[PDB]
């Protein structure tokens, strides 16, 4: 904005003392130890004399300052009203009484494997520290204090301060990194700024040092939002016979995804805002924090109408975003501040809103000109079924926002992504949005860039968006890639589609489960908030390194992967084995993948996998779907017994042996398969020939083999058998000449 | 008597009714009954029980009378096969054949006894 | 208001834009458009369209008859009266987001407020067809398939002219691929129960619901947005025609829905949504027949 | 005058059936080809396409070079003929109580077969499953009698007549060279609901 360079990063930059504290060990104040750090880095004491007095406690009659709403904002921002331990995991305060978890303080990479927290680390590993501090002072130096940077800092914390923790010594905030603790307090510091400058105040020390509690009782806080709507409509309008499907399938969930993110990073410099408000961004949801006046409210109303416009042109009611917000005090804070209905039932209030927008959707003077006609139009675009500008892209008629992505589709191997004005594929109201190499940034004029998956700072000050995206080889390569180095596979590609189970019923509510209701906070759903998107948008190509596969999209609770059916099967076991590590075995997710033939398309392939989806959501509702909607196992039951107990053990039976080949495998099948009470006599038999049958070395390997086959026939619980048949078709699918 | 969700468990059950060499210690716990005085009582059911499939059972009701005579006289050969028609209840089933249907419940539950008999040592 | 015409498909395909879908019902709009296309080829439109532009005539789209009319689910007139169990009251709005149809037995009950476990009617199938040894040859064709009691009614004047139409009808088929095999039907003419007559209103100024797609006359469209909560739906296609020789496309008329609800019901139109410079009239069908919800 | 003339026929299949559609999942030892069914009752169909494309193409070979073609079958171009005046329904398998009686497990049969290579001489065995021999399907044909016809309506019925014909002479359903065809249609009967039009003459036209 136009003063608010000294309050967002004074608000922002304050108590990083409590890293160099933290760091060397330093017995000083900790409100001290970043105020004479800054001197040595830069100099601007209007941003410095708020990191001089942000604890507002050791002295509070120095120096109308700004570091009077970094005090509340601080309160505020924590979930509890302010001794060498870790970060807790968060999952410590969810659902049920578990064990306790700490974090192993590190930074972030894009090869750096997903930290899990364990039982191990109470203790206080000093020495990350170090390296963490000096991180910080290589780029803190080189470094200028405006608009233009106002975001290559938050990725500074988010990727390095990202797991160290926030006032060790205490009881209650064991779990809040200073990463999200920073981002929260500087979200809410502006927002008083923006509650008090348009009530007319300019003193900040009675109104926030002694009407502190009528300030808790003082609705200044809106909750926003939005809802993109009609997203899969957009995304799942592929069929069979569609030109482009996979590209364009990976195109548009991608080209949402900036959507969803503009929306955001264009509302906010409308205000006077930046992305510390926004407490989330996902799959359309977004959520933040913004100011309670008039004049932020119609400045929401106008861009709704402004942004429902741009839509309009371009998709006619295939799209439309949805805000809503709700005025709150401080009630969001764990001091009994009227703990049931006070939290999510505010949060909630705006999503009352949004469902009150979802349902009247447009008003008189749009739906006039809708349907005003007099277009006598030919050809309508084969995709989407629109009508204007229509351009023949490869001989077919196509709109003009589907020739983009295509174009878009090209250029999406790209690392930086630019707002232009008018270089297509328009994502905003005077805005395009363009793939773009890195010394092309010299070239393209540009008002915003958006860098994928990074953390590098850069001479091009982007913002760092988080996009899912691995590929091992082409789409059409992974059937013929299925084989081993024997030849020995059969030619199928899988796909999965994992979602999690009980996302915003475990976002929401959550954490209400232990103890009396004081851990509902928002820095909790805030944490929560990002460490279920730093699991799927980030840590998802470490689990999809090497193997052959693509994942077309991953975000907030949705995967969608395609690719070779031996590594798809082998990446949701190594997905969910460290999902599950990664959560303390809550928030539990489910999984549904299907075998296809090579060249059939991806339309016929992507609707079946989702027909799993929704079966294995069914079973319970924990459960992967394999192949088909019979073969619906708890994943308890699936990783433990046959991918890796069951499997294992025909597998060293298999190949210990010369004899009973593919056909003995191939007749216990159907033996499983129908299982009337006569089949277990035949069974019975089947095994007992075949005892004397073989040679008389080996009769011990296939007496504890049949032996054991046979107890696992019988168990007359339907959990024991019905994994055989998989197990059997996971080894017959491995050995196809 | 024998219905369709029991037959082969009664079948389990007579081989385990069944008696076993108690003395002669080579191999012990083994059956008098033996294998092939066992497969020749199964060589009539089993040309029964595909020519069930295939024709009438107002054709085959002179054959079905038939294995009353043959249980019967191999029974009456060695006292081995004697035993195997009272624990598993042969005479009485026989006589209740009636259709097609019990025809094949009675032949596949010939196959249960030697499915077990083979399992079973 | 007048006699509904139970309808019996057991292979029915229905729109919804695209020929990979198939909707369960099928609108005014489409079994109006059927008739007219019925009506020209009897050489008796102009009987027809005169009748067309009366207050005399309603016509309402098809809703899932088992044993009893149903009804659609008031668009959020259930009102949120429970701080309860958040990790399932969620799933509830999961299951209770796709069911858009009630009984008439227990539609008091959903405004009062009832769970209402969805039944159902007609899994739809996607078959994929082909076209042998042609470049380009596989299409995929949705299809509803009743669930062996599940009929349709529209709910219209009782008229001899209608009768007449639409018992030519079960020998056309409605919907999409017929010629092929699809929407082939068996009409039954019934009477209305006296509790669902009560309250097929079409003026009556109170919180009233809608039993059909409409556009408004721009007189009412004005306040009808105020109090509403309605859908929108997008009616378009191609114009089918006997006079082109060319597939143009209609001019894309945005109705409301079946099942928006609304204060001081309106009067709706029968739009010429034709194309520019074409020779006859596109109907396209939208006039109100409500039902109001708490009378 | 206005008329709606229907054929009411009992088709009957003297081999099996082979209509497949989706293929969901091979499954190793389930059926490789699975045959098109009712997804209620889970009976074989017929659907009304695979009789509407294949007695086209079979009078394709007969009356090509069209126009009498187009009228029977539509045409998306020509103004005069989209529609055209025959409305197929799919078969429901009517005797699905007199096949119990004559004693049967299942209405579909489970045909075992493979594919012998040329040099390594290696099988390859299919399931294909068909729907078996002497099931009866309801067909049902609605031919349009309108004021712009009745003066070919005579001329069509000697092509629906010749259009059933072939029928009896080719295979209706999918590899048909190897067999699984020889459908044959009996009882075939002329009726008129919704109509005024004698149906006299045409009844025995089919005989
Ligand atoms: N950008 C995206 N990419 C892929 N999947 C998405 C995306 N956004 C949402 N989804 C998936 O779609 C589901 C719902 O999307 P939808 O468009 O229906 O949201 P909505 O309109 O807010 O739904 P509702 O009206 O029920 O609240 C989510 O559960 C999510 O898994
Ligand atoms: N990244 C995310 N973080 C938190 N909540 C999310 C995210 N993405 C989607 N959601 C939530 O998911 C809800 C939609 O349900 P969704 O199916 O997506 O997950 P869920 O609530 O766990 O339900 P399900 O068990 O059916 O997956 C929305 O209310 C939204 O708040
Ligand atoms: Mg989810
Ligand atoms: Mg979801
Ligand atoms: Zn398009």
């Amino acid at each position: 904005k136009k003063e608010k360079i000294d309050l967002f990063y004074g608000a922002l930059l304050h108590n990083i003392g409590k890293v160099i504290q933290r760091a060397t060990g330093e017995r000083k104040k900790h409100a001290l130890v970043g105020a004479d750090w800054f001197d040595e880095i830069a100099d601007n004491q209007v941003i410095s004399d708020q990191i001089r007095y942000h604890m507002a406690n050791y002295q509070s009659d120095k120096l109308d300052h700004l570091a009077y709403i970094t005090y509340i904002a601080d309160n505020i921002a924590s979930g509890v009203d302010r001794t060498y331990t870790n970060q807790a995991d968060i999952f410590n305060v969810f659902g049920a009484q578990t064990d306790k978890r700490y974090f192993k303080p590190t930074v972030l990479n894009l090869k750096s494997k997903p930290n899990f927290a364990s039982a191990t680390y109470e203790p206080f590993s000093k020495g990350d520290y170090a390296a963490i501090a000096t991180r910080i002072k290589n780029e803190l130096a080189e470094f200028e204090f405006n608009q233009v940077q106002i975001d290559s800092l938050l990725n500074l914390f988010e990727a390095t301060l990202s797991f160290v923790p926030s006032s060790t010594n205490t009881k209650e905030i064991a779990d809040i990194s200073l990463a999200d603790h920073s981002r929260l307090t500087a979200a809410f510091a502006l927002a008083i700024y923006d509650y008090l400058e348009d009530k007319g105040r300019h003193n900040y020390k009675e109104d926030l040092f002694t009407k502190v509690s009528a300030f808790y009782e003082e609705e200044a806080f809106l909750l926003a939002s939005f809802d993109l709507s009609g997203i899969q409509d957009f995304i799942y309008n592929i069929n069979i016979a569609t030109n482009g499907a996979a590209k364009q399938l990976k195109a548009r969930s991608l080209y949402l995804d900036f959507m969803s993110e503009y929306i955001a990073d264009s509302l906010l410099d409308k205000l006077g805002l930046n992305r510390a408000n926004m407490l989330y961004v996902g799959g359309g949801h977004a959520y933040f924090v913004l100011a309670n006046t008039e004049k932020t409210v119609e400045t929401l109303v106008q861009f709704e109408k402004d942004f429902n416009q741009f839509l309009l042109a371009n998709f006619q009611t295939r799209l439309y975003v949805a805000f809503g917000w709700g005025s709150f005090a401080a009630k969001d804070i764990m001091s009994e501040l009227n703990s049931p209905e006070s939290y999510r039932q505010v949060y909630q209030k705006a999503s009352r809103m949004i469902s009150k927008k979802k349902i009247s959707r447009y008003d008189y003077q749009t739906l006039m000109l809708l349907n005003r006609g007099g277009k006598s139009s030919e050809r309508e675009c084969e995709i989407c079924h629109s009508v204007e500008n229509l351009v023949s892209y490869h001989d077919q008629k196509v709109c003009d926002i589907c020739r983009g992505l295509y174009q878009f589709s090209k250029e999406i191997a790209h690392d930086h992504f630019i707002i232009t004005e008018n270089e297509g594929l328009p994502i905003g109201p005077n805005a395009c949005l363009k793939g773009v190499a890195f010394e092309k940034l010299s070239q393209e004029a540009f008002s915003r860039v958006y860098v994928k998956n990074d953390y590098k700072a850069g001479t091009v000050k982007a913002t760092h968006v988080f996009v899912g995206d691995y590929q091992c080889d082409e789409i059409y390569n992974y059937a013929a890639l299925s084989k081993n180095e024997n030849g020995l596979g059969i030619k199928r590609l899988a796909v999965v589609r994992l979602d999690v189970d009980d996302l915003g019923a475990a976002f929401m509510a959550g954490f209400s489960q232990q103890g009396n209701g004081q851990y509902s906070t928002l820095s909790r759903s805030a944490t929560f908030s990002r460490s279920m998107s730093l699991f799927f948008k980030v840590y998802i190509n470490q689990f999809a390194s090497d193997k052959k596969l693509s994942i077309i999209y991953a975000g907030g609770d949705d995967v969608f992967a395609i690719g070779s059916w031996q590594d798809i099967i082998a990446f949701t076991v190594e997905l969910r084995e460290n999902f599950i590590k990664w959560t303390n075995g809550k928030l539990t997710l489910s999984a549904g993948i299907g075998l296809f033939a090579d060249k059939t398309p991806i339309s016929l392939m992507a609707h079946q996998t989702g027909e799993l989806e929704e079966a294995a959501k069914g079973n319970e509702k924990d459960s992967i779907s394999l192949f088909s909607s019979d073969y619906t196992f708890k994943f308890d039951r699936f990783i433990t017994n046959v991918y890796d107990d069951k499997l294992e053990q025909i597998r060293y039976f298999f190949n210990h042996q010369d004899e009973r080949g593919k056909n003995f495998i191939y007749k216990l099948i159907e033996l499983l398969r129908n299982h009337d009470r006569m089949n277990m006599a035949r069974l019975a038999y089947y095994l007992t020939r075949l005892e004397e049958l073989t040679r008389e070395t080996d009769r011990d390997k296939f007496k504890t083999f049949k032996n054991l086959f046979y107890s696992w026939y019988t168990n007359k619980n339907d959990k024991d058998r019905k994994e055989a048949e998989l197990a059997l078709l996971l080894y017959i699918y491995e050995i196809r000449k | 008597i024998l219905t369709d969700e029991n037959y082969v468990d009664i079948a389990e059950k007579a081989i385990l009714k069944l008696e076993r060499n108690t003395r002669n210690r080579k191999n012990p716990d083994a059956f008098f009954l033996t294998t092939s005085k066992l497969r020749n009582l199964l060589s009539l059911t089993s040309t029964l029980f595909d020519e069930s499939k295939v024709k009438e059972y107002d054709a085959l009701l002179d054959r079905i009378a038939y294995l009353r005579v043959q249980f019967v006289y191999q029974a009456g050969r060695e006292i081995a096969v004697k035993d195997l028609i009272e624990k598993a209840q042969i005479l009485e089933a026989l006589k209740e054949i009636k259709d097609r249907e019990t025809l094949q419940r009675f032949c596949r539950y010939m196959e249960a006894l030697v499915a077990y008999f083979k399992f079973y040592g | 208001t007048y006699k509904l015409y139970i309808m019996t498909f057991q292979n029915a395909h229905f729109g919804s834009g695209t020929l990979d879908s198939s909707k369960l019902t099928f609108s005014a709009d489409r079994i109006f458009s059927a008739l007219v296309l019925e009506a020209l080829k009897m050489g008796k439109l102009d009987a027809f369209l005169a009748e067309a532009n009366q207050d005399k005539f309603t016509l309402t789209d098809a809703f899932p008859f088992q044993f009893g009319p149903f009804l659609p689910k008031p668009i959020g007139y259930p009102k949120h009266d429970q701080s309860v169990d958040v990790k399932e009251v969620r799933r509830q709005a999961k299951l209770s987001k796709k069911l858009q149809f009630l009984a008439l037995e227990n539609v008091d009950d959903y405004l009062n407020g009832e769970l209402f476990e969805n039944e159902e009617h007609a899994v739809i199938d996607t078959v994929t067809k082909n076209q042998p040894h042609k470049d380009d040859n596989l299409y995929q064709v949705a299809t509803t398939r009743f669930s062996n009691d599940t009929s349709l009614y529209v709910i219209a004047n009782e008229s001899d002219l209608l009768n007449e139409l639409m018992s030519s009808l079960q020998y056309s088929g409605l919907g999409g691929k017929r010629s092929s095999g699809f929407g082939r039907f068996e009409l039954d003419i019934q009477n209305i129960p006296l509790e669902l007559s009560d309250r097929l209103t079409k003026n009556h100024s109170d919180k009233v619901m809608s039993l059909t797609t409409a556009l408004p006359v721009d007189a009412d469209l004005e306040e009808a947005m105020e109090d509403g909560h309605y859908l929108l739906t997008k009616s378009s296609g191609f114009a089918f025609s006997h006079a082109t020789n060319e597939n143009y496309r209609k001019q894309d008329l945005y109705k409301f829905a079946s099942g928006s609800t609304f204060s001081k019901t309106f009067e709706g139109q029968i739009v010429d949504v034709r194309p520019l410079d074409f020779p006859h009239a596109v109907l396209n069908y939208a006039k109100p027949l409500f039902f109001k919800l708490e009378v | 005058t206005f008329a709606k003339i229907k054929f009411s026929a009992q088709i009957r299949l003297e081999t099996g059936l082979h209509i497949g559609g989706s293929d969901a999942f091979a499954a190793i030892g389930a059926i490789n080809s699975p045959v098109i069914k009712d997804p209620i009752t889970n009976l074989p169909i017929i659907p009304g396409s695979s009789l509407k494309g294949k007695m086209r193409t079979l009078l394709a070979k007969v009356y090509n070079e069209s126009d009498i073609l187009s009228r029977l079958f539509g045409n998306s171009k020509d103004k005069r003929f989209k529609m055209g005046r025959l409305i197929f329904r799919d078969a429901f398998l009517s005797n699905a109580d007199e096949l119990d009686s004559l004693g049967v497990r299942s209405y579909t049969e489970v045909k075992f077969e493979n594919t012998i290579d040329r040099i390594t001489a290696e099988a390859n065995p299919r399931q294909i499953e068909r729907a078996i021999r002497n099931s009866t399907f309801d067909f049902e044909l609605i031919y349009e009698i309108t004021d712009e016809n009745e003066n070919q309506v005579e001329e069509d019925f000697k092509v629906i007549r010749d259009g059933l014909k072939l029928l009896e002479l080719d295979y209706l359903g999918g590899s048909g060279s190897r067999g699984y065809g020889k459908v044959a249609f009996e009882n075939l009967k002329a009726t008129t609901v919704f109509g005024n039009y004698d149906v006299k003459t045409l009844n025995e036209l089919l005989t």
